């Protein structure tokens, strides 16, 4: 898997004893979608 | 009536003035956090740039752009749209990944073909490492970013806390990193996958920075716009107030004439 | 000196000795160490600027001694104490998750983090 | 006042309360007299009566009356004829504010709002 | 005007602004009413125009929202897309009447969203052509609509099919 | 709350407040949008829209107006049904499934009707 | 223009300037200027008189007075009488001027009279024959032909718009009669432009070939230019283009 | 009322509604062909109301402190206060209480909008205990009015505290 | 709707679709149309009758008129006597 | 559309509708701006601003008063001139080019003047 995805997962796990502030938790927990497009035609907004 | 239709419409404008005022205050509050983050983020980016500069790394084509899903932040969306469009005259066939519905809509008009990947759910959000990382992971897989030896990113550099100039930067793929002249002063193995990894890591770090610069500019612009909105609404309030006052008098006078006519009989 | 930087925070933007876990095993950098680029593995990091030593649990990043002796460390997030019992409980659950499941790779990374936790 | 001015030479100062109620009183007197109410009800002779009053308030050779009048704006409409006629006589306007008094400033006087033609 | 409004059983508001806006005939349909409603008109035309009123009313609400520069969801844009075509459908040349037999199809087509599909620009072309197509083939249908003044299940289906047949162009 | 009883009053009071909120927020929704108003506000708006068409009820004498069969609802039944709606037990029912309904059964039935 | 913005003063300056024309030897150059003070406090007029005698301009000028104290019939007849004097100069062929401050108060006076004559109030409660009064008064002022001795009696009538309401019956009625108007912007007056002139709500069209040819040549297109300044400052809240910016800079200076 | 007042006693007379007194005088005057006036009410409607409203009194203490509190009620037709009868009465009376429709709907009964209610005599006839513990109340509510202009998000803590205090 | 901005034309449209029934049979569906024109100029009327004659509708239209010149009593009287017809 | 011809009527129709839209959005434009209104509308508005300016035509009797030589434009010329502008053929040059001048040929020339 991609290096920055690897680090991301590690960072998210790392915000776990928990003590953490909301902003830490937010950088490690966000909801979104990615709507792919085409050369037009859009593969639907799938949760990122 | 003139009087009632004026009065209700004037009340609407009054309420609008008040809301745009309210928004301007809330915007200032929101802006402070955005900027604060952006300092730290930008500092972090500079350290990576320290490598790229000293390395003299430098540079189909990718275009990425960042703006929110939401509108009414001023002309952040459309100054950015124009400057993307300027660089879309520079290469029409480049594949645009649009992060933000607003930048998507404007660009979709100039070319809809180039829209290849897009992000919905970033708009309201303040910069977050997780989003940037995930977008990067999808960017690598879906767009095969390295295949395009040119990458270009667009954002709004928040030139002044009343201004925003859309600005762009490249993200250095592993091929570039490989052939940079100083790269021996920096020491790593020829068997290392560090160029392709550093590319990936800075794909997210640069993208996050691009988001931070943009988001701060965006919220700042929104504050500016909402301040000016309160003023514009005010001018119309005054104009219609004079109309209201005149109309109030006019009703009295016209009625009075009727009273006089009646009295005369 | 040392730039130690996170996106929303900066830990230590003349640092004398820094001990780092990198894709090269573990590397220690002391004053002038010739300029390197090494990707930092998820890490437990000790930074000493003078004799004073600060202990960090760091989510990895990238490490670069610059030719001008600016030790650019970029990492996503951290103190050691902040990471630190509930975390041990959660990781047991996460260990269970590895049995089923990108999510497969993710759970494997969580086990790597469990190793990193075990280091503490 | 005129006994003081003319016949004791004295410069005197005559306060009047609401000149809205002066106007209002006049408006009623036209209607009572049956005389056709001039625009916004006011007596057709509104101007002349005020004119006599505020030209007997002036500097004669003997003395001078001076009058500070209190103007209670009619529904805060200064476009109304009665304020305009008053403003014709006025040489200064003193615009006290309670907002200003609420800023602890007694003088209640709102300085920017207050304007005079005697300031020159 | 107030006195007459009370006396009358309907008001048929026409608005000048909507004339300039290019709705000719310019009808302010928001204020155009017949308090009693339909049964004083043809049964067939009553059936077809059943949700025409609802669509237009929804279009009006949706159209208003859009001008405040607030982003539109797909549901509003279904309404918007349907509504726009309908507005263009309403427009008719002065001194051009239309036989009820040839007003029933056009409204059926519109309400059954065949024209909500067809592009705004070429709505005017379609109306003329649609009538020509029915004149060629389903001129029997037009006669039936005139003669029987109701649309049976079979006739409604036939009519649906006719429009469908002319979905090409 | 005693003339027509506490329940009747309270239910109706909730309606009045809810609607007054909806109307005030209607202006905010106009430019800013409903999404720029809180989760609580969004639920209140959603309830208000549902209530708004819950008021809609056809009449027997509008079998010649609208041509839609009338609906008669017992006094007790109306009070009960509005209480239920407010409790949000029927906030799983579409807005248009309150349009031109009668009782609670009808509100449910029109949800089923839309479902099919 | 608006109330006590030194409305009178703008006209006074004209009267003063004509002192190298009113002490100017040529009798064509000599205006005999009449200041009609209607509805004005007798004290303020006495200050004006002192100003005029200070600028020694009184000797070529007449003051006719129908003060606020002075009664409505006197006020009604006040412009008419003054214009007769003006006509005596005019009918000597001699050039003259009459400045009527304020005909708006003459309207109020005729309103008072009409109401007191029980004559029905016209529009805005000002009698329906108010137009007739103004028109008969205004069209006396003239430049006569050389046969008639080239009489002159210039007219500068001073209308006090309350609230700057220029749609008002009396103002519109006057505007249609008069050739050119000189509307004055209060906001600018307050905001340190004295005299404060509306650069398009002041018009004239009869003075342009009666003005000195030097000041026709030099002033060529400047009205247009400052209606480009008007445009520039219209859209400034135009471009950062050097031409527009230059116009803003020129305009400000 | 004068008998009570004269006896030195105090009493409260609630004239409800002077708006209907006004109409009655209008009807009377117009039918007697007595001159109409503003808003087709006779001009001495002011004179009528003022005479009535000045009979309410708190006598000198040598005259035995004969109070006669009054609370006239004016009905606002379309919320109009610019109207001739309201404007006159507001001026004549010292104090006004102005209730607002929104507040009634929002279940705030009393629906009195104390933004538009004032008392001039005020704290002279306020319980001392109640004055002490509601000077604060006036200030809190004053702030609440200003802080009503935040009703969206990202707001000062002070604003949030105010909202809690004010709403409660 | 605002004065004669095809306001007059609205009435003419009715007449035109009613051409189909009028020309057509069914006596009880033949709306012999009665157009009442009050306060309007002779030229306006003259254009109308030509338009109507072109459209062959003055084969079933009745025009009751009270032109702008034609008196105020006659203008008051024009609807009620149109009503009688 | 036949009395003065279909082409004339079509040209006029578009002008009336376009200008009416521009006027309709004047409230919104003023409170906000055009960078807070639709792109589609902004094109229309920009075209309309040109059209608005196009309508200028100093008269020959006003030539003195304006100080600008008179402009008399033939009807046949007029239909052509507006047609082109409506198709935006010559829309790409200053709004001031259209300002205080007559015919299409003149606008083009005044663009050349401005360009210098």
């Amino acid at each position: 898997i991609s290096y920055a995805a690897y680090l991301n997962v590690a960072a998210q796990a790392i915000r776990s004893t928990e003590l953490q502030t909301a902003s830490v938790l937010n950088r490690s927990q966000t909801d979104a979608f990615y709507t792919q497009y085409k050369n037009a035609s859009e593969p639907t907004p799938i949760t990122k | 009536a003139t009087l009632k239709e004026v009065e209700m419409r004037l009340k609407s404008i009054k309420n609008i003035e008040k809301i745009t005022k309210t928004m301007k205050i809330v915007a200032s509050t929101r802006l402070s956090k955005a900027e604060k983050a952006k300092i730290s983020a930008k500092k972090m980016d500079e350290a990576e740039q320290l490598f790229y500069k000293n390395a003299e790394t430098k540079n189909k084509e990718l275009i990425v752009a960042i703006t929110s899903d939401k509108g009414l932040c001023g002309s952040i969306h459309s100054q950015l749209a124009k400057a993307v469009r300027r660089h879309l005259n520079d290469q029409p066939n480049a594949d645009i990944v649009t992060i933000g519905d607003k930048i998507k809509m404007q660009l979709l008009r100039t070319h809809p073909n180039n829209i290849k990947l897009s992000i919905n759910g970033i708009g309201k959000d303040a910069p977050t490492f997780q989003e940037s990382a995930l977008i990067a992971d999808k960017l690598l897989s879906v767009m095969k970013a390295g295949t395009y030896p040119k990458i270009s990113i667009f954002y709004n550099d928040p030139v002044s806390s009343l201004s925003f100039e859309p600005s762009e930067k490249p993200i250095f793929n592993a091929k570039t990193i490989e052939q940079s002249p100083s790269f021996g002063k920096f020491e790593i193995d020829t068997d290392a996958n560090v160029p392709r990894d550093l590319f990936e890591y800075t794909l997210a770090n640069q993208m996050l920075t691009a988001m931070a610069q943009g988001y701060a500019a965006e919220i700042s612009a929104r504050r500016n716009a909402m301040d000016n909105a309160s003023k514009n609404a005010g001018d119309m309030i005054n104009r219609y107030s004079i109309l209201y006052n005149r109309t109030r008098q006019a009703v009295i006078t016209n009625e009075l004439v009727d009273i006089i006519t009646g009295a005369s009989s | 000196k040392l730039q130690f930087a996170l996106p929303h925070e900066t830990l230590y933007s003349e640092v004398t000795q820094v001990n780092l876990p990198a894709k090269s095993g573990r590397i220690g950098v002391l004053a002038n160490h010739v300029p390197t680029v090494e990707q930092l593995l998820p890490g437990v990091v000790e930074v000493m600027e003078g004799s004073n030593s600060k202990k960090f649990f760091i989510s990895g990043g990238f490490a670069t001694v610059q030719p001008d002796s600016q030790l650019c460390v970029t990492a996503i997030e951290a103190p050691l104490e902040s990471f630190s019992e509930n975390i041990k409980n959660l990781l047991a659950e996460a260990k269970k998750n590895v049995s089923s499941s990108r999510e497969a790779a993710e759970a494997a990374i969580q086990v790597e983090v469990l190793e990193n936790l075990q280091s503490v | 006042a005129e006994y003081f001015r003319d016949e004791e030479g004295q410069d005197v100062l005559l306060f009047i309360d609401n000149i809205f109620r002066f106007t209002q009183a006049g408006s009623e007197v036209s209607a009572l007299l049956g005389r056709i109410p001039s625009a916004v009800g006011y007596q057709p002779t509104l101007a002349t009566d005020m004119g006599l009053l505020q030209e007997r308030i002036t500097t004669t050779k003997k003395g001078s009356v001076t009058s500070v009048q209190a103007v209670y704006v009619p529904a805060d409409d200064l476009t109304d004829p009665a304020p305009a006629t008053t403003f014709a006589h006025l040489d200064a306007t003193t615009v006290l504010s309670r907002g200003i008094s609420e800023l602890g400033i007694y003088p209640a006087v709102d300085p920017l709002d207050s304007k005079s033609r005697l300031l020159d | 005007p107030t006195n007459v409004i009370s006396i009358t059983d309907g008001q048929i508001f026409l608005e000048a602004e909507l004339f300039y806006k290019g709705i000719r005939p310019a009808i302010n349909v928001g204020l155009s009413v017949s308090r009693v409603g339909s049964a004083a008109q043809v049964k067939a035309l009553k059936q077809v125009a059943g949700s025409l009123k609802l669509f237009l009313a929804q279009y009006r609400e949706v159209a208003a929202f859009a001008q405040f520069g607030s982003d539109l969801d797909a549901s509003t844009k279904q309404t918007l897309v349907r509504g726009e075509r309908l507005t263009q459908l309403l427009k008719q040349n002065q001194y051009s009447p239309l036989a009820t037999e040839e007003q029933v199809p056009l409204i059926y087509a519109g309400v059954n969203g065949h024209l909500d599909g067809i592009e705004l620009s070429r709505i005017g072309e379609f109306e003329s052509s649609f009538l020509s197509y029915l004149k060629s083939n389903h001129n029997e249908l037009l006669t039936e609509i005139r003669e029987k003044g109701e649309l049976s299940k079979e006739l409604l289906a036939s009519l649906k099919s006719a429009t469908e047949s002319f979905v090409a162009t | 709350a005693a003339v027509v009883g506490q329940e009747h009053y309270d239910v109706a009071s909730k309606v009045q407040e809810t609607l007054q909120t909806y109307k005030s927020l209607q202006d905010i929704i106009a430019i800013l949008g409903m999404d720029e108003l809180s989760e609580q506000d969004k639920l209140t708006v959603e309830r208000a829209r549902k209530i708004q068409r819950f008021l809609s009820q056809p009449f027997a004498v509008a079998e010649v107006f609208t041509g839609i069969p009338g609906k008669l609802v017992r006094l007790k039944d109306t009070v009960a049904s509005f209480k239920a709606v407010l409790e949000g037990k029927y906030d799983n029912i579409p807005e248009h499934a309150f349009y031109m309904v009668g009782g609670i059964e009808d509100v449910v039935a029109k949800a089923e009707k839309l479902a099919a | 223009g608006d109330r006590q913005t030194g409305k009178t003063a703008v006209a006074l300056d004209t009267i003063l300037n004509q002192k190298r024309w009113n002490n100017g030897s040529d009798e064509s150059k000599k205006l005999y200027c009449v200041y009609v003070a209607v509805g004005q406090k007798r004290s303020t007029v006495a200050q004006l008189v002192q100003t005029l005698e200070q600028h020694d301009a009184m000797k070529y000028s007449i003051i006719v007075a129908a003060t606020a104290s002075e009664a409505a019939p006197l006020q009604y007849l006040a412009p008419f009488t003054a214009a007769s004097i003006g006509e005596w100069f005019r009918d000597n062929g001699k050039h003259a001027l009459i400045v009527y401050d304020d005909l708006s108060k003459q309207a109020v006076a005729y309103r008072q009279l009409s109401l007191l004559l029980r004559r029905p109030p016209g529009r805005e409660a000002y009698p329906g024959d108010v137009f007739y009064l103004h028109s008969r008064l205004l069209e006396r002022a003239a430049k006569l032909s050389e046969k008639e001795g080239s009489g002159s009696l210039t007219a500068l009538p001073v209308i006090e718009t309350q609230g700057g309401d220029v749609s008002a019956y009396i103002p519109t009625n006057v505007i249609s009669i008069t050739d050119g108007q000189i509307f004055l912007e209060a906001e600018l007056f307050y905001k340190g432009i004295r005299p404060a002139i509306n650069v398009g709500l002041s018009v004239s069209r009869v003075g342009s070939a009666a003005q000195v040819k030097a000041l026709k040549q030099v002033a060529g297109s400047l009205k247009l230019f400052l209606a480009q300044y008007r445009e520039v400052a219209a859209f400034a809240q135009s471009d950062l283009d050097a031409s527009t910016k230059q116009t803003l800079v020129r305009g400000e200076r």
